[PDB]
This record gives C-alpha cells, sequence and structure tokens, in this order.
C-alpha cells in the first residue's frame, strides 16, 4: 500500500494491530470501498488477474 | 566587531506591545512592527532604485516575521544601520553590504526593494554557506532497501539533491547506497571535486535509484568509512562527515563505529526521512556518539530547513578558535540576486560572545549569529587593468586556486552549462582556465605556476581562437604573472610581441585640437567618409547608450564645450 | 511483512521456528493416522494445511510465488475451533442459520445481475471524457479529483471555464468504477447495493450524462 | 462522552503544515508542493484549526460520538485521536 | 581560405551560397584535404551558450566548436580522391601573400559517392565524460586553514536529547 | 423539492450526512439569485 | 435513438425466479 501520492493512506494491513483496525473498519461498512480501491492498486490494478 | 559588541548589549525583551521595532521589510508595496517608507531614489552603479536612509530586511516566506526570534534580530541589528551609512562615506564606490542571521533574515544596506514564488534563503547562498564552515569531505550513504519504496524513496531523492547543493568546489562529495551491499549509486567511486559538472552527475545517479533488498548497516558504514581513508586521491583534509539517509531499524553497528572511529575523527550525521513507524532509537545514537546530529524530515516542506542545518554542527571548532577563525574569503565568481551581474563577495563570520566578561555560559555562544558579506562587483576589478594602452589581442586575466577565472575576456554574464538541456542561477559561474582558451601543454605549466604562487612568464608560440569562433591563428604570446599579495589570485597579462610599444599622443595646442573636431561632424561625413567612434569611458560626463549616433552627437558636442583643461577627463584616450 | 523483501532479525527468528511447528503438525498428524487410516471433516482440514506447509517449505528450501502459497498458515486459528467442543456446538448453531438465508443469497444474486445488465445497456463507457485546462493531455488540469463531463451536444455537465471536454480518460476511481464491461458493472451494483458510496456512482452518472432520468436506477 | 472528554480535551488541534507543533509557531505563511513536485510550490496560509468533531466538551463529545455510533466518519476521527499528543500541542504520527 | 570558407565557384550555384563551409557542400573533398594534412582542426567546449530544446525557450548548453587552419608551409598539393569505384585527382595551390588556397577537382557527378556531410558549426553536446575525467583531475590548490576536533566542543546535544 | 428528497434520501443512508451537518452550518454565502450586509449572513 | 425498449429483453429473466417454489412463496407472502 506505497504508492508515489503523497498522502500516505492510514487504513494498511502493515502491522497486526493497523489490520485488525482496517479488518473492523471494513466490518462496520465504512469506506470499505475505499480500501479495496486501495487493494486493487496494490496489485496490477483493473486488469483480469 | 560592531555586530558582535552590539548583540552582547541585548536583554531578549520577550513581548513587543509597548515599545515596537521599526525596519523597512522588503518585497512590499500585524501589530509589534511597525514599516518604513523610503526615497528611493534612481541611482548609478545599481541597476535598481535605492535609498541610502536605511537598511532594507529580507525575511523568507516560510519565516513568520513578528516571532520572538525574529523580532529580536530586528531591534539588536538595527544598530548596524550606521555602520553600513558610515561605511559608504570612507567608500562611495561601495555595493551591497549584507548581514545574513543565522534566524534567516538577512539586512543589506542601502535599502532597494526585493526582485511569482520567492524561495531565496541566506543559509542557503554559497557567500554564507563558505563562511559558515570549513570545507567538507561528505560521503552520502542512502539507504535503498526495501522498506523505503514508496514515498520516503522520493524524499531521499529530493533531500540528497538539495543537501548537494550546499556543497561548493573546495568540498569534496561521493554518494553511495547499501541494501545487504553497498556500492556506489554513480561511476566515480571514490570522492570528487564536487564542482558543477561533478554534482550533475551525483543528481542524476541517485534519481535512478531503486528500493529493493535487506537492511545492512554493517556493510554500508564498513563501505563509508573506507571511502573516506583513501588518501590514493585528492581531498580536502578537513572535516570528515558521513551522510546517513534512512527511515529506521533495529541494529546500531557498535562493533564498526568502535572500530573505524575510536577516536571519533568522523562525524556522522543522521537522518530519518519520511512517515513511518520503525524504531528511531539506534538512528539517534549514532549520531550522539559520533560528534553529529539527528534531523528529521516526513515531509517536503521540511527538506530545505534540515539538509543546511548541519553547518551548525560543523562551526563549533571554528568559534573555539576565537579571532584566529576571522578570516575575510571571497566566493567564485556567481550572479548577483539582486541584477548586478557577475560579482565576488567577502564574507566574515559573527560570533555569539554574550557573557565573555565573566566566561560562564558557553552553552549557545559556540554558534555563530550570522555571517557578513560585501559585494565586489568584477566591473570595477576590470576598472584597475586598462587594456586600452597595448594591442586588441592582449589582455589582462586573473586565477584562483581551484583554476577558475576571476577575470577573462572570454568570461561572459551568464550561468555555464552542463549536459544537454532537454524538456518533458543558484550556481556560481565557474570557468576554468584551459576552457576559456585554447588547451595546450604549456598553459598547464603555467596554469600549474600561478596556482601555487610564483612570478615568471615564457615566451612561447600558441594557435589562438579568432573573436568569431570560425578561424585559428598561429602567433606569438608572452604571459606575465605574478600572485596578488594580501589575497590568493594570481594575476596574468597575456602581451603578444610588436605590441611593447604604444603611441601616446601629445599634444599642449588647441590649433590642432581644434581642427581634428570637425573631422567627426555627421554632416560632414559625405566629404570624409561614414566615421564610427568607440563607446569608451572617455569620462563619466559622457553617456555610452550603444546606439553610436547619439554618442558621436553626444562626442563632438562635448569636446568643443568641455574646457581642454578636462578636471575630470583623462587627456590620455582623448 | 516489509515491501520489496527487506527483513529483520525478527522474521528471521519467526521463520526458523516455522521449521519447528511444521516439525510437530507432521509428527501429530503421522501419529493419529497410524491409529486409523482422516474423514472427519476437521481433521481434513488440519490435514490439507500441514501438506501445504510442507510444500511451501520444500519450495522455500528449494527455489531460492512460493510467499503467496503461505497465505494458508492463516487456517491454523481455525483449526483451535475443533480442539474445544464447547466453541464447535457454537459455531454449528452460527452454520445452521445460513440455510434459510440461500433464498435470499439467490435473489440478491438474480438482481445484482438483472441491475447489472440495465446499467450495462444504459451507462456503456460514457465515464470517460473530462475537462483538459492544458492544450493538450498532459496531466488531465481539473482540480485534484477530475469528474465526467459531457460534450456541447450532451446533457451532462459542460465546465464552462478555459478548459474543454476531450475523452482518453481512464475513469472516476483509476478506472474501476464504471460498467464497461460485466464484471466492472456487476461490482459497481454490488457496491452499490452495499450502500457505501452509492451516490458517488449517482453523481458520477448525473455528469456524464443528464440529471433527470438515471436517477431512477439507484433510488430503485 | 465523558470518558472521551477527559481522554482528548483539546488535545485534536492541529496546523495546516505539520512542522509546527503549537499555535505559536503556528503562524504566517508556508510553501506547500502540488502533487508532491517539488517544482511546483504554492504559499498558503498557515492555521490552527481543531477537528471536525473534537471533545473539548461535553455536548461536542456527545456529537463526535453520535457521528461516530452511525458509522459516518469514524475511521477519519479514529485516526486523528491515534495521533492525539497533548492538550495544547500537535498530532504525531501513530503516537498511541 | 583559411578556414575552409568558399568565397569562389564554378557551378554558379556554389556561388549563391557564399561564405559556407567548403565540407557543407564537398564532404568527399573536405575529408580527404584533413587527411593529407592540408587542414587542421581542434576541437573545443563552450560551456556558455545557449541551444534550442528538443524532446525528452533557449537554456545554456555545452557546445563542441571545431576551427580549421593551414597545417604545413607547403603549397604544391596533388593527388587523387579515392571515393570508390572511381577516381578524382585533384591540385591544390596557396596563394602568395595570402592566406588563400585554390583547388581543381573533376565535378561531383562523375562519381555517384556521397559520404556523411562535414559540419563545422555550434554543435550541441555534453562532453567531455566526467567518469574518466576525475581519474586525472587538473592541479589544484585547497585552502591551508582548518577547524575540526577541538577539545573544548560541547556535542552533548542531538536531536534525540530533545526527545 | 426533488433534490430535497434525494438529500434526506441519502442521510437516511446515512452517506455523509455529518459533513453536510457541518456544509449547513451558519457563515455561508447564498446565491446570487436571492438578493449591504450580505457577506456570509445566510446558514443557520 | 432510443433505448427504454432494450431493457424489456433483459426483463423475461424474472420469469426465472418463478421456478422454486420456497423462494417464490417468500417473494409472494412479503
Ligand atoms: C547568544 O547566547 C546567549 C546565551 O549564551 C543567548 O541568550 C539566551 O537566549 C535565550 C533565548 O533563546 C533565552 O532563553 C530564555 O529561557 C527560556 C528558553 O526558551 C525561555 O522560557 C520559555 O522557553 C520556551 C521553550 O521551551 C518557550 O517556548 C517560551 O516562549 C519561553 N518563555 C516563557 C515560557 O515565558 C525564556 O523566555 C527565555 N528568555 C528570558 C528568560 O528572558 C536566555 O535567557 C538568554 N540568556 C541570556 C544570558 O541572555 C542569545 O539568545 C544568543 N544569541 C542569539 C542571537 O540567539
Ligand atoms: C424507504 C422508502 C423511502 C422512499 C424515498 C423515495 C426517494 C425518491 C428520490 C427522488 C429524488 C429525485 C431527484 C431528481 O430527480 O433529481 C432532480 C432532477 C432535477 O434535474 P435538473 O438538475 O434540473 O436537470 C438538469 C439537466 N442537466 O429532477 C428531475 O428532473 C426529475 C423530476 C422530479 C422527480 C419526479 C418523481 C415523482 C413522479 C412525478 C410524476
Ligand atoms: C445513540 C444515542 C442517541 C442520543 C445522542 C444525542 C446526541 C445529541 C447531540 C449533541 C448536542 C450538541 C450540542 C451543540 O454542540 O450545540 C448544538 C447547537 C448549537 O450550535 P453549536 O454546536 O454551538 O455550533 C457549532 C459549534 N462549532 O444547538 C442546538 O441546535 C441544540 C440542539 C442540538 C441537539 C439536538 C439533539 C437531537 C435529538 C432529537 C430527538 C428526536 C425526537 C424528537
Ligand atoms: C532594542 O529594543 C529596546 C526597546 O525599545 C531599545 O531600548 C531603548 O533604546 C533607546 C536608545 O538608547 C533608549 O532611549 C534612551 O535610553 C537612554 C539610556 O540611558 C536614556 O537617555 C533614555 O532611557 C532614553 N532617552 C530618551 C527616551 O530620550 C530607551 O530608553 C531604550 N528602552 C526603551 C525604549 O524601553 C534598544 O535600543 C533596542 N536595541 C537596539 C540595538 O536598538
Ligand atoms: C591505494 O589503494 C590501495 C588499495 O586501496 C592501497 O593498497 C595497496 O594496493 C596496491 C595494489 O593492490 C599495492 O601497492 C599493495 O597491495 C597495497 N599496499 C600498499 C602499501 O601499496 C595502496 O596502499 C594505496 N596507495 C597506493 C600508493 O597505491
Ligand atoms: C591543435 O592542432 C595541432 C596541430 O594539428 C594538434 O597538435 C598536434 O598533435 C599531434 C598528435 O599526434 C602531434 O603529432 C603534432 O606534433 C601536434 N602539432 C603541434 C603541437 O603543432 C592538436 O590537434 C592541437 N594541439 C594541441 C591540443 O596542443
Ligand atoms: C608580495 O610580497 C612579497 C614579499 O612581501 C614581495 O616580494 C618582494 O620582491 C622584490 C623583488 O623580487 C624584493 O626586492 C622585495 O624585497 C620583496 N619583498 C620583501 C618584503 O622582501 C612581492 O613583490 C609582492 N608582490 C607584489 C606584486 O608586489
Ligand atoms: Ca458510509
Ligand atoms: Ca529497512
Amino acid at each position: 500500500f506505497n504508492f508515489d501520492e503523497m498522502q500516505t493512506r492510514r487504513s494498511t494491513f502493515d502491522n497486526f494491530p493497523q489490520s485488525l483496525l482496517t479488518v473492523f473498519q471494513i466490518l462496520t461498512g465504512e469506506d470499505w470501498n475505499s480500501v479495496m480501491y486501495d487493494g486493487i492498486m496494490a496489485y496490477g490494478g483493473p486488469s483480469f488477474p | 566587531l560592531e555586530a558582535e559588541k552590539v548583540q552582547a548589549a541585548h536583554q531578549w525583551r520577550e513581548d513587543f506591545a509597548s515599545n515596537e521595532v521599526v525596519y523597512y521589510n522588503a518585497k512590499d508595496d500585524e501589530p509589534g512592527s511597525q514599516r518604513i517608507k523610503p526615497v528611493f531614489i534612481e541611482d548609478a552603479n545599481f541597476g535598481r532604485q535605492i535609498s541610502y536612509q536605511h537598511a532594507a530586511v529580507h525575511i523568507p516566506t516560510d519565516i513568520y516575521e513578528g516571532s520572538t526570534i525574529v523580532l529580536n534580530e530586528l531591534n539588536w541589528t538595527s544598530a548596524l544601520d550606521e555602520v553600513f551609512k558610515k561605511n559608504r562615506e570612507e567608500d562611495p564606490s561601495l555595493l551591497w553590504q549584507v548581514f545574513g542571521s543565522a534566524t534567516g533574515l538577512a539586512r543589506y544596506y542601502p535599502a532597494s526593494p526585493w526582485v511569482k514564488i520567492d524561495l531565496y534563503d541566506v543559509r542557503r547562498r554559497p557567500w554564507y554557506i563558505q563562511g559558515a564552515a570549513s570545507p567538507k569531505d561528505m560521503l552520502i550513504l542512502v539507504d535503498v532497501s526495501g522498506s523505503v519504496s514508496g514515498l520516503t524513496l522520493k524524499l531521499i531523492r529530493t533531500s540528497v539533491s538539495e543537501m548537494l547543493e550546499t556543497l561548493s568546489d573546495d568540498d569534496f562529495v561521493n554518494v553511495a547506497s547499501f541494501n545487504s551491499n553497498a556500492q556506489d549509486v554513480s561511476c566515480f567511486q571514490h570522492l570528487v571535486q564536487a564542482n558543477v559538472r561533478n554534482k550533475k552527475v551525483l543528481k542524476d545517479a541517485v534519481n535512478n535509484i531503486t528500493a529493493k533488498g535487506i537492511t545492512d548497516y554493517k556493510k554500508g558504514f564498513s563501505f563509508a568509512f573506507e571511502q573516506l581513508l583513501n588518501y590514493n586521491v585528492s581531498r580536502a583534509n578537513c572535516n570528515k562527515i558521513i551522510m546517513l539517509f534512512t527511515d529506521g531499524g533495529e541494529e546500531r553497528a557498535q562493533e564498526i563505529f568502535n572500530k573505524y572511529n575510536k577516536d571519533k575523527k568522523v562525524r556522522v550525521f543522521t537522518f530519518s526521512v519520511g512517515q513511518h513507524n520503525y524504531d528511531r532509537g539506534p538512528i539517534q545514537w549514532m549520531a550522539c556518539e559520533n560528534k553529529g546530529y539527528y534531523y528529521e524530515i516526513p515531509s517536503i516542506g521540511a527538506i530545505r530547513i534540515n539538509t543546511q542545518e548541519y553547518l551548525d554542527v560543523l562551526g563549533r571548532p571554528m568559534v573555539l578558535a576565537g579571532d584566529k577563525a576571522k578570516q575575510v574569503q571571497w566566493t567564485n565568481v556567481y550572479l548577483d540576486a539582486l541584477e548586478l551581474g557577475l560579482v565576488i563577495t567577502g564574507t566574515l563570520p559573527v560570533f555569539n560572545i554574550t557573557g565573555q566578561f565573566e566566561n560562564k555560559t558557553n552553552l549557545k555562544n559556540q554558534l555563530i549569529l550570522g555571517v557578513m558579506g560585501v559585494d565586489v562587483s568584477l566591473e570595477d576589478i576590470k576598472r584597475l587593468t586598462p587594456r586600452f594602452t597595448l594591442c586588441p589581442n592582449g589582455y589582462y586575466f586573473a586565477i584562483d586556486p581551484n583554476g577558475y577565472v576571476l577575470l577573462h575576456p572570454n568570461l561572459q554574464p551568464k550561468p555555464i552549462g552542463v549536459g544537454i538541456p532537454t524538456i518533458n542561477s543558484q550556481e556560481p559561474v565557474t570557468l576554468d582556465f584551459l576552457d576559456a582558451e585554447l588547451e595546450n601543454d604549456i598553459k598547464v605549466e603555467i596554469r600549474n605556476k600561478m596556482i601555487d604562487g610564483e612570478s615568471g612568464e615564457k615566451t612561447f608560440r600558441t594557435l589562438v581562437k579568432s573573436q568569431d569562433e570560425r578561424y585559428i591563428d598561429k602567433g606569438n604570446r608572452t604571459y606575465t604573472w605574478t600572485p596578488v599579495n594580501g589575497t590568493d589570485y594570481s594575476l596574468a597579462l597575456v602581451l603578444p610581441t610588436y605590441s611593447f610599444y604604444y603611441i601616446k599622443a601629445k599634444l599642449e595646442e588647441t590649433i590642432t585640437q581644434a581642427r581634428y573636431s570637425e573631422t567627426l561632424k555627421p554632416d560632414n561625413f559625405e566629404e570624409s567618409g561614414y566615421t564610427f567612434i568607440a563607446p569608451r569611458d572617455y569620462c563619466n560626463d559622457l553617456k555610452i547608450s550603444d546606439n553610436n549616433t547619439e554618442f558621436l552627437l553626444n562626442f563632438n558636442e562635448f569636446i568643443d564645450r568641455k574646457t581642454p583643461n578636462n578636471p575630470s577627463c583623462n587627456a590620455d584616450l582623448i | 511483512p516489509f515491501p520489496e523483501d527487506d527483513s529483520n532479525a525478527t522474521n528471521s527468528n519467526l521463520e526458523r521456528v516455522e521449521y519447528l511447528f511444521l516439525i510437530i503438525f507432521t509428527v501429530e498428524a503421522f501419529l493419529k493416522v497410524i491409529a486409523y487410516g482422516l474423514r472427519n471433516g476437521w481433521n481434513l482440514l488440519d490435514f490439507i494445511i500441514v501438506v501445504v506447509g510442507l510444500f511451501s517449505a520444500i519450495l522455500e528450501q528449494a527455489t531460492k510465488d512460493v510467499k503467496a502459497l503461505r497465505a494458508f498458515r492463516v487456517l491454523r486459528p481455525l483449526r483451535l475451533v475443533s480442539g474445544v467442543p464447547s466453541l464447535q456446538v457454537v459455531l454449528n448453531s452460527i452454520i445452521k442459520a445460513m440455510v434459510p438465508l440461500l433464498h435470499i443469497a439467490l435473489l440478491v444474486l438474480f438482481v445484482i445481475i438483472i441491475y447489472a445488465i440495465i446499467g450495462l445497456e444504459l451507462f456503456m463507457g460514457k465515464m470517460h471524457k473530462t475537462c483538459y485546462n492544458q492544450e493538450g493531455i498532459a496531466d488531465v488540469p481539473a482540480e485534484d479529483d477530475p469528474s465526467p463531463c459531457a460534450l456541447e451536444t450532451g446533457h451532462g455537465r459542460q465546465c464552462q471555464n478555459g478548459t474543454v471536454c476531450k475523452p482518453g480518460w481512464d475513469g472516476p476511481k483509476h478506472g474501476i468504477t464504471n460498467f464497461d464491461n460485466f464484471a466492472f458493472a456487476m461490482l459497481t451494483v454490488f457496491q452499490c447495493i452495499t450502500m457505501e458510496g452509492w451516490t458517488d456512482v449517482l453523481y458520477w452518472v448525473n455528469d456524464a450524462v443528464g440529471r433527470d432520468w438515471p436517477w431512477i436506477y439507484f433510488v430503485t | 462522552a465523558c470518558i472521551g472528554v477527559q481522554l482528548f480535551k483539546g488535545k485534536l488541534y492541529t496546523c495546516s503544515d505539520s512542522s509546527k507543533q503549537t499555535e505559536a509557531e503556528c503562524k504566517g505563511n508556508y510553501i506547500t508542493y502540488k502533487d508532491g513536485e517539488v517544482d511546483h510550490p504554492i504559499i498558503q496560509p498557515r492555521s490552527w484549526e481543531n477537528s471536525k468533531f473534537d471533545f473539548d466538551n461535553v455536548l461536542a463529545a456527545m456529537m463526535a460520538l453520535f457521528t461516530v455510533s452511525t458509522f459516518e466518519g469514524w475511521p477519519e476521527l479514529l485516526y486523528r485521536s491515534i495521533d492525539s499528543h497533548t492538550e495544547d500541542k500537535g498530532p504525531i504520527y501513530n503516537y498511541r | 581560405d583559411d578556414g575552409g570558407f568558399l568565397l569562389m565557384a564554378n557551378h554558379d550555384d556554389y556561388t549563391n551560397q557564399i561564405g559556407r563551409f567548403f565540407g557543407e557542400i564537398d564532404p568527399s573533398l573536405m575529408r580527404h584535404l584533413v587527411n593529407i594534412s592540408v587542414y587542421a582542426f581542434n576541437k573545443s567546449y563552450d560551456y556558455q551558450s545557449v541551444c534550442e530544446p528538443g524532446a525528452a525557450s533557449k537554456q545554456s548548453c555545452i557546445t563542441e566548436q571545431t576551427q580549421y587552419f593551414f597545417d604545413n608551409d607547403s603549397k604544391s598539393f596533388s593527388g587523387v580522391l579515392d571515393c570508390g569505384n572511381c577516381s578524382r585527382i585533384f591540385h591544390g595551390e596557396k596563394l602568395m601573400n595570402t592566406n588563400l588556397i585554390f583547388i581543381m577537382v573533376e565535378s561531383k557527378g562523375t562519381c555517384p559517392c556521397d559520404t556523411r556531410l562535414l559540419i563545422q558549426a555550434e554543435q550541441t553536446s555534453d562532453g567531455p565524460n566526467p567518469c574518466d575525467m576525475v581519474k586525472q583531475p587538473r592541479y589544484r590548490k585547497g585552502p591551508d586553514v582548518c577547524f575540526d576536533n577541538n577539545v573544548l566542543e560541547d556535542y552533548t546535544d542531538c536531536g534525540g536529547v530533545s526527545g | 423539492f426533488p433534490q430535497a428528497v434525494l438529500l434526506l434520501f441519502r442521510c437516511a443512508t446515512g452517506e455523509a450526512w455529518q459533513d453536510i451537518m457541518l456544509a449547513c452550518m451558519p457563515g455561508k454565502k447564498c446565491a446570487p439569485e436571492s438578493e449591504t450586509e450580505g457577506e456570509t449572513p445566510c446558514g443557520s | 435513438s432510443i433505448t427504454f425498449f432494450r431493457l424489456f429483453r433483459v426483463m423475461r429473466l424474472v420469469k426465472l425466479l418463478s421456478r422454486g417454489e420456497g423462494i417464490r412463496t417468500l417473494l409472494w407472502t412479503f
């Protein structure tokens, strides 16, 4: 989750507590699509795999 | 001397409500500080409008005026205006006198308005850096491991480039890297001279690095401590400092520091770059245990201030030397920030000596208040070397220990080029002697003798380039040179043969002089040919405008009108 | 986890102790298999966990995606359920309630498919035109987060400035949110049906096409 | 809300640029670079502002906790409260 | 003339383009002339010049400059220009008490050969290479004053003692 | 009225209502269509 | 052109919902 953009992401999976916070935020359903977009761009992007 | 004494008798008043501070802040057309509207006459010796009644103050954009530190500087430096004015009394032909505070504000005299985006910071200027410390032997260690990939890698690339901008020619630099294995980021493989060209290679090479691998401080620091003990090449034999650009880690590499710099000859400055949760503990330990310092660079906006702050640490030995470390130094030929042309700047540091009567504080008294500076224009130096008594082929030229030309016919007021300019003047005009004219096996011998300082001469035959770069003609030349006594400059006079004698016109009668003037009448050109005149400095009353029609009109109407005595118009040229 | 193969001492120590854990689990599996020749639901999981762990370990030792294969490790905490029946019974009670909701799941799948196809018919690549202030396509000079626009003949949003609407744009969310094909449309419909950022899609469509028709789709 | 007031009483203030850690410092202008480009600087004023929803008093804490309990904008408040350092100061990345 | 610049010709089409380098109209003969040592040259770098930009408003650039001059004092020049499957023989005489040279060569159309053109102009470049230039740096002398490693230095403060 | 109904439906869904509350705070200018002291005295 | 009628082609798929007794009864009762 380290892109060139100036604003570093707060909801990442770097540590265990950070992963717990991100998973809880997804479970509450608040801004889960932003995390999904970051995860998609973490891999190749809007391609098949 | 006045800035030191005046600052000693300062009380550091906290607030400034009742007693204001008055000063002309530049680049303008809040409570706690007043303002001054000056007369701003238009004057010669400057291309702009100036005022002799006070000194102007430049405060950088990212520094807030009205803060306690700035408002105190604006008070005790207000006593410098009298010394600024009285200096010009003893030398009317005097250019900018500027005091650059370690706070960040410059107070220059005479007062003129500042010249888009204003990124001028006094502590980054070449004349300030050369007087704040001694030449160094920097060696930048860049951590290119995996953990720095992303944003914090682009922050290291920008920080290294801004770190190289604080180096000069006298300083020696090299950039390395380490990720489980140390290597050089470029082709230099040892310390280089850190001139304009060399820093372009290191800047381009540090932009091509990539982050991948495992961090290894033991191999990186072993590589750095080995490059600083080379002694096989030319170096500065002065301040040795290691600049570590990393984020964080877990190892202190205690065995390496206790092995290489057991006596602590090498300083280690450590930078922690980016937003991260890695441990900054070991990073702060290498700084304290190696006479270094620790800096945090979390964003682009913090790059400029942090990368220039390491000169505070290097200046501590200078202030402890007392008045021994107070010598006037002259910078390379650069372009003035106030649109004045090619200038060289004197330099003298200012110490903080509060409590020197009791000698008890010595806590912040080991930092310099700032650096003084007076600009000497190159056009003034050309005025001391008249060239109209010798051929067009003859000229003067002056060299400095690095080999660059302080004075030369081929030196021109535009920045020197590096590389090929492709698209998708904060650097000095450093032109070597061997690049100002055609190189030869005898020039290098002469150039070497001038650098160390010794008199002599040599008559020899070389091919010389024409004024237009289209022809080469071979002729005889004689170079005669002597070193300037006080300073470290060598002056030479390229005087060819067939010109050891010149025609000196002599006439004490007006009968011949009067009849020669009518030949230069613009209405008399048809019967005598179209006549031009060379716009030379016959006297300051005349004015040179380069159009050559008014000047010829001005010249002929001047010789008849002005009395033949010519009190302030040298008759040798006329 | 570090980016781009970085590591420290703790990661190496953990990768070393993973061998001890693997040998312990393999010994346990061998002992439990010599007792009887695995048919249990929760023992097959342990068996596949241990075999995938051995496969990943031998691949890591031999080749040196390898690392991606050890994502099976996260299934080991689940085995902690099987150890105590007190959690097992409550887990089975939780699972048994999923059977009645299969009809709801099928209904959701059908409505998602229908709405994805309808949105595919309606908004077919229309979210690809934005305003370019610079004379050319360089850095899409439209604020910080550009929005879709429409041409003069269109009914969408026209930037009444010195900029012009020009195609050649990846999309609103880096080209992820759009009805360009079936997969993208289905993902967008699901992200809207979870009621998280459906107004963003609605406003993007309201900018790419007119504002009067497409509210029916999202509201319904 | 009372517990939240005890925890973050005035700690959620921030300056426009992360360099300044107090209100006295947070004055004047500063330079920010567009899209993280070193060659594109812009002067912007320095502002000392509180959170959108803060825990200054009991009513503000109740408003913030209601907006949290509605699951709206709670990650931003959480990550801003994580950085809360000291009663009257600025934020430190992942302080607590 | 002394510099390889045209001043007169015969086809009356060169004479229209007067004051031009001979290498840009007859590269085959120009390259042969510098080989038979009639026209020396020294290549120099100008570090203060302006060049038009390129794909990757004039900025500073390093330009390589070439200047041509007579090699030797000999005045009688004769030889054959072997351009390949052809034969062109010329004679060159240098005017007395003048910096001019007169040459007599066969026509260009006799042989269908045309080598790359020789240009004497402000050719942009970026040399010399500094990777091997630092191996043998020019002699220089640094300042003799040094200030470091003083005993009374405090150094008790770093950026970590504060926090 | 349709836009107000859409905004209220958005708030009922709970999209960014905590932001519309702040965007409806006092201290806002309003449209030139509605007509001295009118700098930003419009918003309750 | 007009694309209102094209959507009708999709609607036939809803007939596939009237095949399972349980789901049809649940939907109708609700
Ligand atoms: C040359 O050296 C001399 C001494 O060697 C130096 O004079 C000293 O200057 C400092 C200012 O940097 C004075 O500091 C006093 O003590 C503290 C230091 O900050 C202040 O108290 C608070 O400090 C906090 C910082 O944590 C600050 O945020 C706060 O605003 C300060 N004020 C409060 C809370 O009211 C004092 O206010 C400050 N001033 C006093 C006590 O008047 C030293 O007192 C100075 N010492 C002497 C002997 O003069 C001088 O500045 C150096 N020259 C230059 C140009 O810096
Ligand atoms: C830093 O700021 C201080 C605050 O204004 C300045 O202090 C003032 O300097 C004035 C110039 O000398 C003083 O005026 C005279 O001071 C002598 C002292 O012996 C006396 O005659 C009188 O006090 C006064 N004369 C008058 C009023 O006719 C101020 O007294 C003095 N203090 C104030 C104004 O509170 C410093 O001068 C200033 N530093 C510098 C370098 O300018
Ligand atoms: C130059 O550096 C080398 C290695 O960095 C120093 O070590 C010498 O290396 C050369 C060839 O490898 C040999 O002379 C010896 O093997 C090494 N020792 C000595 C004393 O020469 C070398 O000392 C440095 N200086 C010189 C003048 O070579
Ligand atoms: C400038 O031109 C001269 C003449 O062409 C060149 O110097 C010659 O270099 C060759 C090298 O093989 C020598 O054999 C000649 O004796 C040199 N001629 C001289 C010194 O007159 C060279 O191109 C330039 N001279 C320099 C660089 O000193
Ligand atoms: C620079 O200073 C030196 C020494 O001060 C000068 O050397 C003088 O040289 C002349 C002739 O060689 C001697 O007659 C003098 O006796 C020397 N000076 C002394 C003090 O002994 C040198 O001339 C000075 N340079 C210039 C340009 O004047
Ligand atoms: Ca939401
Ligand atoms: Ca690392």
